[PDB]
């Protein structure tokens, strides 16, 4: 198992448990594809050698290689992507299978990269603490992108920059929500 | 409906004192609440039976609740939560079940209190604008802006699921009045139950305790 797949399987296992307490009305087993993208965005920032080449988008950063990784595991270590359409932005719930859970536990026990996978996942869990759920990680990831890729490190500047990618404000990309995210990105 | 009701007519943005706020509990907890004569925060004591998911409750013990510098240093678990819309996400969690409870809506009782009764009773309270455990949630006790502070429109909807462009709707439906410490039980002016056997049990308990409470059976305020 490459360690990018391991980072995926391990982020999924621990994030699900963090989310089950924070947003307990969310699915007991499925993580949306778009949530896994945000998790992997932060993992890539914690460990650039992953090389997942994120680009900004309406729902935050997106990696075509993360989707390729999930696809290669489908019906094996994970389930839920199914057979999507070519280049459609599909957001399905993805679960760890029993085999996947067994594979990642075996992996962390012996693999050469095992401590590195855990270090990256622990860094991600720390940054998103309190922001678990499909909205919270999108908000954090989008703010992080504009703060580290476009210099948008001040509240006024980061709000404008986030909303140019999201196309939305409402109560979800108001200055106040982005201010809170920005404070977290700056602290971690 | 949404479970967003008021005591005069329908809820109005500019009259939050008339909003009815809701606390749900298991019917078997009601004798204990009767004995104490008040609803107690989780930190006070452990309840007769727990309906909530245990990791959710452990989270509330570490969530700072602080609208003002004058507000007592306190956690979410130091408060009794009253959801503004009775059909809420927290109630769905309990109704769908988990490892700690699996009874459905049958034994769940909604205790409705008018916000103006909480205020006039000189209780310490504040409002969250959404999921109280989330780091991006704010608390406020500014009565005159409560209407804009919570997502009033969403709380009135009969349909409120998340969408791709707004994955934060369920969270905003969890807006609640958190009352610090306890709520005297005489402030409960509305009792709602899911079925008739529950209502019969609730009335056999409450008939000697109190009186002027409006009793209603509504499957529609549950899941």
């Amino acid at each position: 198992m490459t360690w990018g797949r391991a980072v995926i399987l391990e982020a999924m296992r621990r994030y699900l448990q963090q989310r089950r307490a924070m947003e307990p009305w969310e699915d007991p087993a499925g993580i949306s594809h778009l949530e896994i993208q945000k998790l992997m965005y932060f993992a890539n920032e914690a460990d650039p050698d992953l090389a997942l080449d994120f680009t900004p988008g309406r729902y935050g950063p997106y990696s075509e290689r993360v989707r390729h990784l999930l696809q290669g595991m489908e019906g094996a270590f994970t389930v839920g992507l199914g057979d999507g359409t070519a280049r459609v932005l599909a957001n399905q719930p993805i679960s760890l299978t029993t085999k996947g859970t067994d594979a990642i536990t075996d992996y962390l026990a012996t693999d050469a990269a095992a401590d590195r996978v855990s270090a990256a996942v622990d860094t991600v869990l720390r940054v998103i603490e309190g922001f678990e759920g499909p909205y919270g990680v999108e908000l954090l990831a989008s703010t992080h992108w504009v703060a580290t890729r476009e210099g948008a490190k001040e509240p006024a500047t980061a709000a404008a920059a986030v909303r140019k990618w999201t196309k939305r404000k409402g109560r979800i990309y108001s200055d106040d929500r982005i201010g809170v995210a920005l404070d977290r990105i700056l602290m971690t | 409906e949404s479970g967003f009701v008021a005591r005069s007519g329908g809820p109005d943005r500019k009259r939050p004192h008339d909003w009815i706020v809701w606390h749900f509990t298991h019917a078997d907890n009601l004798p204990g609440i009767i004995t104490a004569g008040r609803l107690l925060a989780d930190s006070a004591v452990t309840p007769t039976t727990e309906v909530a998911y245990n990791p959710v409750k452990e989270l509330r013990r570490h969530k700072v609740v602080a609208p003002d510098s004058r507000y007592p240093a306190s956690m979410a678990s130091d408060h009794v939560p009253f959801y503004i819309a009775a059909r809420s996400p927290m109630l769905y969690v309990v109704c769908k079940g988990h490892s700690g409870y699996s009874g459905g809506a049958g034994p769940l009782v909604h205790l409705g209190v008018a916000l103006g009764d909480i205020i006039d009773a000189d209780l310490t309270w504040c409002a969250s604008d959404g999921n109280a455990a989330a780091s991006y949630t704010k608390f406020s006790r500014q009565v005159d802006t409560l209407g804009t502070f919570v997502d009033f429109d969403l709380l009135c909807q009969r349909q409120w699921h998340n969408t791709d462009d707004d994955p934060n709707r369920q969270s905003r439906r969890a807006a609640a009045i958190l009352v610090y410490g306890h709520v005297p039980f005489e402030l409960v002016s509305y009792v709602c139950c899911y079925n008739t056997e529950t209502m019969t049990r609730v009335r056999t308990l409450l008939d000697p305790v109190g009186g002027v409470r409006k009793y209603v059976i509504k499957p529609g305020m549950y899941y």
